[PDB]
């Protein structure tokens, strides 16, 4: 980029002086530094693919107005020029109406998708006779029904076309005076359309990282958020992805109680805690309200540059930035009884700021509780499949050796993890185990051409709560009371009785 | 799953460049050619274990043999005069090959232990009346470098960049 | 050859320097490592003659503009000079256009390839019955009848003469008033044009490749791609060659999408699997859509270099060039339904590039689901034809030895291949096995001069899915953990019931 | 489980999965298994000797029956070492 090229267009051989401009620092491409924006803009430019966004200067040029430009900026504001997002402009399904205005006998053609479809029409026929003959040729071609949906429009003489495939582009035509063709399209998007754009636009050999949809979650209603979510879900923790997703509250004026917000965490589901709820709004510079997982995100990405991957995207040394209060004070009270539901809180902190204080999501499961398993988790999956998709293809020869040589990869993939300092253990042999060998596979699935790997982590944890107990001592007892104290708690941690027993209220 | 059969340890000949000389006699006996890192030991404090680190290469000396026969004489006064000059240095020049007979298969470079300096020449190993085992010429060597170099194997080579 | 006979022209003794020129590598003749591209071009300078292409300025110069220029660029780009290209240009038969412009009474001669044919023209004789008899007696002679082929034309007093075998010159005359010649050739090569090459032109002895058309399958329509794909069934499937071909899906507007392509390949038959079927269009550096068949077959030589025989033509590793960029982006749920079908795909992997996703074939038997293992049984039957081919018309006495050395050198062939790699097993016992002694030889077939010879092989195999499945051991209980799951899997697996069970969906 | 992950799947993709309980197999060995006769109500398998999986498929299988805490009892003492 810059700062290098100045004195490529010279021609004399002298010596000049130019001036350090900003230099484009470039972004790693390791798996958990990617930010995924879903949204829209009228201007479907780039529907149902995703482009990286490198400024909102960028983002506002490409596609114009949208409700996510709060949201871009606050992204690169906490992000600080680290990590990459990638904006998905939704893509509104295109529709065509014909009407059959008479029953004219003849020969007509109605073509969709360069797919041309004959019309012979008799004497004594009627328009809704031969709109139900162009509804059945275009539902029974075996191309067009997967392609579009042909229905009845408002009236018995009316067909409706609906492109069933939002990413690419429907073309209509038609040859024959009573066909009479419209061009309709809604100018807003639909949770439907929210849908497929997240479950049939993401490719696995992406990379990995947070989604959010703030668009989605501040505009739509409970059930079609509810819907959003589930999308979510199923995407981060399919198979194939192992992302993490951040969902956002309603807008506030309906979820305006931490009481509604716990409501709606309860209602979203996410098993393998895939995703984390995020409620308080942002109130930016220009006292607009703002979801947060924009502002979350590129905090998370900075914090995984600064301190590694291992850490949560919370703290109070890492505030947000280009906001100016919340929209809604969380009291300790409704923060004591909402953070266990898995409602991760930001607060207004004075002398720090703005404080994301909770690392949690919506899982159950006891082992998952915190961000920074799953994230720990997905990096691992994600660091294995770019791995092996190296060793994807290759000749299982009479050595057989491949399958030994795969073993061994993931025994250094997971060390170089190891040494990054994603697991609990003093050692690699507290850390991790692998167990990918010809032992463990079977002919007939090779001869299928699969392979199966087996591995073993152990993740490391995080600082949630600290208790600090005191004691005074006497005028001269120091020590004469510290050590005595101090023998029965090592004793009780050593023999295991120091948390057997009732939990105080 | 013997593809090809290894390097038998008759399967290699050895060349000398001596200063600007280009000596024409093979040698039949030449020692272990190595790259050896010279050692540390060192801890950070969090273990006992003891760690090794890696320092000060060297490349040990290489010990050249071969029959005592006429026409050595040139590769004598050479290899006892190339010392003088501190511009000249030694080059050894060791091509494996596959032979059966006197008819050999090169394949790939050779190897080229490059800037050698003579620390010995024995042209005679040991007078004996009454032996009959061939009288040996030695000559041992410090090669400062090795590279590969005339095929297409590459043998040795750095990690430059 | 360059770089080496710089100093024949020179008389005076003395060192000279040339700068070093570039270099070939002669490419050996394996049993694969070519590749044969069926195109036309309007000036037949080969007309069905198999032609070795040294590189692209040596078949423009040859054949000048063609539509498989872009083929024979990407080709030799993605080959680096690691194999042969063999280009066959269609000829097009010539037709001869008669027309009797009277009825004159009198003797004439029609000459077709030196044969003439004469015909008594009397009075009461139209220019319809003129016709009819010329073409009777053409048809009916034993000669005409089968290297031409006689038709009425615009008129009952018009006759076409259309040759019968393209590759050999059919040359017309005729001695006669009334008769007037005309010479027919149409500009353009039609399907029978390509089925008659496909079918008549090439040759057993001819090194075993890979076999391509995409000028046809890009030009033609889906019942003219449709023969063409039979006709490439039938001759990489007929016991004298045993090859592979590629096939390329219609051009991209009417093969629009995934869908379309699975329709397309469904059509599309190969028992034994020697069909390949390729989808996405590469697009050139010059934006041009060209078929993917010419850049997978030149990587495909390159990979066989590089890696050996037994790997399949795909992988990050080895990605395509002379190209930036995919005609369609192929979802992961529309490969997921395709790959099964038999459609390998092509992806713009960012990181790697373009690269073939896809190593199946067109066959449902799941014995030969891979092209991998197409390519080693036809590599082991080309070898062991070329092995044989000294063998034959060798005379058999009664020692019966030839039998003997008949069945040594299968063994060292295959031996040959057991060492490159081709076969599942450690050793040549678990590898091959062969039978064609004397005990199997019949002494009428031996009259007739028949040998029967007997092999089992048990092609390698390659690794098309890897499977991670990892557990999230809690702190400290790593081991045991991992011990427990170590038993169960290894003891399942080497039990048998490893496999047995209800496959998740 | 744990090895028909991907048998079910298209796509040339490194994707992963979460490990499951791998039940490990016993050896046709004597002593190895237990015969426990009881009664269920629904005769399903009246006098048929019939392995058990697990206690979940005992209830599955035969329904109510007092039987239940003995079969949980066995399964927990056995840890899959054993057949029912």
């Amino acid at each position: 980029m810059t700062n290098f090229l100045n004195g490529v267009n010279i021609g004399t051989p002298g010596a000049y002086a130019f001036y350090q401009t900003t230099q484009s620092r470039p972004i790693n491409v390791e798996p958990f530094r990617t930010c995924y924006m879903v949204g829209f803009a009228s201007n479907g430019v780039n529907k149902n693919v995703p482009t990286r966004i490198s400024n909102l200067t960028d983002f506002t040029n490409v596609y114009g107005t949208s409700a996510s430009t709060n949201s871009v900026d606050l992204f690169f504001k906490n992000s600080q020029g680290f990590g990459n997002l990638y904006f998905v402009n939704v893509a509104i399904p295109t529709r065509y109406q014909i009407v059959v205005t008479a029953a004219t006998a003849g020969s007509y053609s109605v073509t969709v998708n360069g797919v041309t479809k004959a019309i012979t029409v008799v004497g004594g026929a009627t328009t809704t006779t031969i709109a139900a003959d162009v509804i059945s040729a275009i539902n029974n071609d075996t191309v067009l029904n997967k392609e579009v949906l042909a229905t009845v429009g408002g009236t018995s003489s009316t067909v409706v076309i609906t492109s069933k495939k939002p990413t690419n582009t429907t073309t209509a035509a038609v040859t024959g005076v009573i066909f009479t063709l419209t061009t309709t399209t809604g100018t807003s998007p639909s949770v439907a359309d929210y849908v497929y754009t997240i479950n049939n636009t993401f490719d696995p050999a992406l990379e990995a990282g947070f989604v959010i949809a703030p668009e989605a979650f501040s505009t739509f209603t409970k059930s079609d958020r509810l819907s959003i979510q589930v999308a979510l879900e199923n995407l981060c923790s399919a198979y194939r992805y192992q992302w993490a997703a951040l969902i956002d509250s309603g807008a506030m004026s309906e979820i305006s109680n931490t009481d509604r917000a716990i409501a709606e965490a309860a209602t979203y589901n996410s098993v393998q805690g895939h995703c984390s709820y995020y409620y308080p709004y942002l109130i930016n510079l220009d006292d607009q309200q703002v979801p947060p997982s924009a502002a979350v995100a590129g905090m998370a990405l900075y914090r995984f540059v600064i301190d590694g991957f291992a850490e949560p995207p919370a703290g109070v040394n890492f505030p947000l930035k280009g906001v100016k209060n919340v929209a809604y004070k969380v009291t300790w009270e409704e923060q004591n009884v909402a953070n266990p539901e898995g409602v991760n809180c930001i607060l207004n902190k004075e002398n720090y700021g703005i404080v994301v204080w909770g690392a949690r999501t919506l899982s159950a499961d006891p082992n998952i509780v915190f961000i920074s398993t799953r994230i720990i988790l997905n990096i691992v999956i994600n660091t294995l499949n770019r791995g092996y998709d190296f060793d994807i293809f290759n000749s299982v020869g009479g050595t057989a050796t491949v399958l030994d040589n795969i073993q061994r990869k993931t025994n250094t993939l997971l060390t170089t993890l190891y040494q990054a300092g994603l697991f609990y253990g003093q050692t690699t042999s507290e850390a991790f185990s692998v167990l990918g060998d010809a032992s463990v596979q079977v002919p007939s699935l090779l001869q299928q051409g699969l392979v199966n790997m087996f591995i073993w982590v152990v993740p490391s944890t995080i600082i949630e709560r600290l208790i600090i107990n005191i004691k005074q001592t006497a005028i001269g007892d120091l020590e004469a009371t510290v050590a005595l104290d101090t023998a029965a708690l090592q004793s009780s941690v050593e023999e295991g009785t120091a948390t057997e027993g009732t939990a105080p209220v | 799953a013997v593809s090809k059969r290894p390097f038998s340890i008759n399967s290699f000949a050895v060349n000398l460049n001596i200063g600007n000389f280009v000596d024409a006699r093979y040698w039949s006996k030449c020692s272990k050619i190595e790259k050896t890192y010279n050692t540390g030991e060192y801890s950070d404090g969090q273990s006992n274990i003891i760690y090794t680190l890696p320092g000060a290469i060297k490349y040990p000396e290489v010990v050249l043999s071969k029959a005592f026969s006429p026409g050595d004489e040139e590769l004598i006064n050479r290899l006892i005069a190339v010392n003088s000059d501190p511009i000249a240095w030694v080059t050894v020049f060791i091509q494996p090959m596959y032979r059966d007979g006197y008819y050999n298969v090169p394949q790939g470079g050779k190897i080229i232990l490059e800037f050698c300096t003579v620390a010995r020449a024995t042209p005679i190993n040991e007078i004996d009346t009454i032996g009959s085992n061939a009288a040996m010429f030695e000559c041992a060597l410090n090669p400062s470098r090795i590279r590969s170099d005339g095929g297409n194997i590459n043998w040795w080579s750095e990690p430059a960049a």
